[PDB]
């Protein structure tokens, strides 16, 4: 049928006229098939014949099985107004409430069942060519949503939403999820009281031009839905098989990380890092990558987790969400979110370096922030966290750090490894500690550098480096003070950059140097680090600067 | 009435801005509110043929109020609300003893909006877990939040205030977005009595910061140089850096003398005694830094930018400037970081409006996502300034108190 629902106005893009594409001459097979498909559509009101006054055209093709009309709306789409995105996201099983019985209905010839704005129909005109293009073709245009047109998806969904509006009001108990041609219906009614309410809907949809399949052509649990396996009072992910392969191609690793990644929504502690490292370096999709020990190490740990099935629970809007995070390695965090202890709603992982250097405490907060947004999306509320960091470690960090950081309701849970800052810089200079005025120069053109220091106890060292920048040198100069120095040291520098890095208490870096420097700072008992302006003739800055200025 | 035609006009197309996620309770508040607004004919459901979108949130004391982010729309309508229907800003306003901010946005709900503009005021209430498709509306009447609304209404705003202004000629009244700024050198009870008087004019016709503001009490925070009995090498270095930085904003600063003080390669802990001239310089700089910057003037054609630094222990510092480091006002503000930060942001923006008739672009020391998640929780204004996220370079922190 063709819903009675009022149409949606549509318009071409402002500076644009409708398309006038040439119909390439077709083969007779195809001519015949089109004529055939077109009469039948014509007979159900889907298309109407038109004259040669209508000056718009699009191409038509037919592919085989049995014949199918393919129209090419490349031009009309490029030429038609933009629209609002259909759906802004896809529900997550963790967010769903449990249901006693569910039914999945499929709408038949969905687009062809919804009318096209009269004013717009003109532009959909297309032409069945005559054998060898001797004579005028047959011209038709659409009276309904065509397949492949830019507007069909959106307009269908609005239409369907308008059509459902009343029925939902009338049936607050029941729930319906609209995606594409499909409707997904559920209730906590018992199988016969449900089945009736399905019917009121099916009739309801017919009353509006939308047909569906008959009272015993409809599924029973478990439902397979958007890669999930949905059961009435639980859910998990469609079944994951990790291949046994003696040889792994890029493509094979790519797809595996995909599956593992997908798997991590419910299986705790999936890790994918060492597998992803294999993917660095642009290699062919068919190139075989030797597994490293650590990737192999990882691949088995994943297999253990997967061997026995895991399921997740649905959401209960009366209880609170509790979210736990654990550190599962360097840069690797894993979390689980639940409402009753260990009945997991969902699971997941975070492993993201923001910037160049970072510390566990920062990472934990980034992780909290990610889960917080994620919960707003799925449950409309944020959780209570259960973090592996002492309140006092957290207190120390936030107050003395210069970025604003804030995490909501939480508690320390003792689930090691614990988050800790591994060194803290002093706040005041250290008496009876040597003072290293450090510096670094680099010729911008030879790229040689010089890294050095001078001290208040007389020492002077000045090494020579090769292909490095000003930045690297002023960092090599700090590494040096920390190597040659004792357990307590004061270190003075003119680089704001170096200060930056280090003042932030990194414990992880993308620089090998900074990782050397971190090692050193962990060994010290005390460090104090101070800054002065370059080239201002300062006591001691001036002296290292001379020593370091050849090249 | 008949509706003022509006235009974006060239090849700026309207706003297509994602809707940030909202908590269950905010969403509810929003449907409760928008069912009424539809009822009263203020907004209408729209269909998919409207590709435009502007984000909305809800805010609070006891009732929820709806707030819409027209930041983009404002940006893309600039020629109309600024050059084609400008509201001049009075310089007099900061000079007043007491300024009171009054919400008048409920006025704009009476004027209708140019039918061919409405499409651009589209917003979406979204749904938990993406279960439903999310209710789409658009404005039929002037919206609160869009700088076009007071542009249109000023013709009306002027008639309403005519008598009050005629009878109170030393009271200065300024309109920024949904608010009226009302300034007097009156005594407070009088200032306050005149405010009630003003409210009643409005009531026929249809209608952090504590209470009023006090712009004549708005002195900049000097860069402050510790006074010290005793000086260490460290302390001088800190002092030299802190002055050497100040030199590049303040004309007249000198350090020479203290650099003398730092002669050799010495220990930081080592103390070093104040010179004749060294001391002389210090107090001479102290003097410069107290008085504002010589050379820096507001250019209305450049954007105002605002930096903020977390000073620890509930304290924040801030600077407004157009060209970097050339400060036009510097300041200070005094239970959790984000809350405090959003208060400072509102404070700084409020002053900024009083002084220049324009909001600053903020450089916020916080992770984007933290901020986006949490800002709406404490926010209480009806505008939203523009903002970017930035890492506070750790010295600038130090150079401001
Ligand atoms: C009803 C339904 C079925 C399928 C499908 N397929 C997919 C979706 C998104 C569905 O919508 C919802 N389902 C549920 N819970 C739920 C509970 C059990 C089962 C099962 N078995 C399925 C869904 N809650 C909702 N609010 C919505 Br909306």
């Amino acid at each position: 049928p063709i819903s009675p629902i009022e149409t949606v106005p549509v318009k071409l893009k402002p500076g644009m006229d409708g398309p006038k594409v040439k119909q390439w001459p077709l083969t007779e097979e195809k001519i015949k098939a089109l004529v055939e498909i077109c009469t039948e559509m014509e007979k159900e009101g889907k298309i109407s014949k038109i004259g040669p006054e209508n000056p718009y055209n699009t191409p038509v093709f037919a592919i085989k099985t049995k014949w199918r009309k393919l129209v090419d709306f490349r031009e009309l789409n490029k030429r038609t107004q933009d629209f609002w995105e259909v759906q802004l996201g896809i529900p997550h099983p963790a967010g769903l409430k449990k249901k006693k019985s569910v039914t999945v209905l499929d709408v038949g010839d969905a687009y062809f069942s919804v009318p096209l704005d009269e004013d717009f129909r003109k532009y959909t005109a297309f032409t069945i060519p005559s054998i060898n293009n001797e004579t005028p073709g047959i011209r038709y245009q659409y009276n309904v949503l065509p397949q492949g047109w830019k507007g069909s998806p959106a307009i269908f969904q609005s239409s369907m939403t308008k059509i459902l509006e009343p029925f939902r009001k009338q049936n607050p108990d029941i729930v319906i999820y609209q995606y594409m041609d499909d409707l997904y219906v559920g209730s906590d009614l018992e199988i016969g009281q449900h089945r009736t309410k399905i019917e009121e809907l099916r009739q309801h949809l017919l009353r509006w031009g939308l047909t569906t399949p008959d009272k015993k052509h409809q599924k029973e649990p478990p439902f397979l839905w958007m890669g999930y396996e949905l059961h009435p009072d639980k859910w998990t992910v469609q079944p994951i098989v990790l291949p046994e392969k003696d040889s792994w191609t890029v493509n094979d690793i790519q797809k595996l990380v995909g599956k593992l990644n997908w798997a991590s929504q419910i299986y705790p502690g999936i890790k994918v890092r060492q597998l992803c490292k294999l993917l660095r370096g642009t290699k062919a999709l068919t190139e075989v990558i030797p597994l490293t020990e650590e990737a192999e190490l990882e691949l088995a740990e994943n297999r253990e987790i997967l061997k026995e099935p895991v399921h997740g629970v649905y959401y209960d809007p009366s209880k609170d969400l509790i979210a736990e995070i654990q550190k599962q390695g360097q840069g690797q965090w894993t979390y689980q979110i639940y409402q009753e202890p260990f009945k997991n709603l969902k699971t997941g992982k975070y492993a993201r370096m923001r910037g160049a250097h970072t510390n566990d405490v920062k990472q934990l907060t980034e992780a909290v922030q990610k889960i917080t947004t994620e919960s707003i999306v799925i449950w409309g509320k944020t959780p209570k966290f259960k973090l592996p960091i002492q309140k006092e470690t957290w207190e120390t960090w936030w107050t003395e750090y210069w970025q604003a950081t804030w995490i909501p309701e939480w508690e320390f849970v003792n689930t090691p490894p614990l988050v800790k800052l591994w060194y803290q810089l002093e706040k005041e200079p250290i008496v009876g500690a040597e003072t290293f005025y450090v510096d670094g120069a680099a010729n911008r053109e030879t790229k040689l550098g010089k890294a050095g220091y001078v001290t208040n106890r007389g020492r002077q060292k000045v090494v020579t480096l090769t292909d490095t920048t000003n930045q690297k040198t002023e960092l090599q100069a700090i590494y040096l003070a920390l190597q040659d120095s004792g357990l307590e040291v004061n270190i003075v520098t003119d680089s704001q950059y170096a200060l930056g890095i280090i003042q932030a208490q990194p414990d992880q870096s993308e620089s090998e140097l900074v990782n050397q420097i971190i090692e050193q700072l962990i060994k010290k008992e005390k460090v104090y680090l101070a800054w002065v302006p370059a080239h201002k003739g300062i006591g001691g800055n001036e002296q290292v600067d001379k020593l370091v200025s050849a090249g | 009435i008949e509706t003022v035609p509006v235009k974006l006009k060239p090849g700026m197309d309207g706003p297509k801005v994602k809707q940030w996620p909202l908590t269950e309770e905010k969403i509810k508040a929003l449907v409760e509110i928008c069912t009424e607004m539809e009822k009263e004919g203020k907004i209408s459901k729209i269909g998919p043929e409207n590709p435009y979108n502007t984000p909305v949130f809800a805010i609070k004391s006891t009732k929820w109020r709806k707030l819409v982010d027209f930041r983009e729309l404002n940006k893309r309508t600039q020629d109309f609300w600024e050059v084609q229907l400008g509201i001049p800003h009075p310089a007099g306003l900061k000079k007043k003893k007491s300024v009171t901010v009054l919400d008048v946005g409920d006025a704009y709900f009476s004027v209708p909006l140019d039918e061919d503009f409405r499409k651009y005021t589209a917003f979406t209430i979204p749904s938990i877990n993406n279960e439903t498709p999310g209710i789409r509306y658009q404005y039929n009447v002037l919206p609160q939040g869009w700088k076009g609304s007071p542009a249109i209404f000023q013709s009306s705003m002027t008639k309403i205030l005519e008598p009050f202004r005629k009878q109170n000629p030393d009271i200065v009244i300024y309109q920024y977005m949904d608010d009226l700024y009302v300034g007097s050198d009156l005594e407070i009870g009088q200032h306050r009595t005149k405010i009630e008087e003003l409210r009643q004019h409005l009531l026929r016709w249809g209608l952090w910061m504590g209470y009023e503001l006090h712009p004549d009490k708005w002195t900049v925070q000097p860069i402050v140089l510790p006074e010290k009995d005793s000086w260490t090498v460290n302390d001088i270095q800190k002092l030299v850096g802190k002055l050497n930085w100040a030199s590049q904003i303040y004309p007249g600063i000198k350090v020479r003398q203290l650099c003398k003080l730092l002669r050799g390669t010495k220990a930081l802990t080592e103390v070093i005694p104040l010179t004749e001239e060294a001391e002389l310089e210090l107090a001479e700089n102290r003097e410069i830094l107290k008085e504002p910057v010589h050379g820096v003037y507001y250019d209305p054609s450049k954007d105002l930018i605002a930096e903020i630094q977390k000073q620890g222990q509930g304290q924040w510092t801030y600077q407004i400037y157009q060209e970097p480091f050339k400060n036009l006002k510097t300041g200070k503000y005094a239970t959790n970081d984000v809350k405090q930060l959003t208060e400072a942001v509102q404070k700084i923006t409020t002053e900024s409006i009083v002084i220049w008739g324009k909001t600053p672009k903020f450089k916020l020391p916080i992770q984007k996502e933290t901020w986006e998640t949490w800002w709406t929780e404490y926010w209480q204004a009806t505008w939203i300034p523009e903002w970017e996220f930035v890492n506070t370079p750790p010295l600038v922190k130090l150079w401001y108190q």
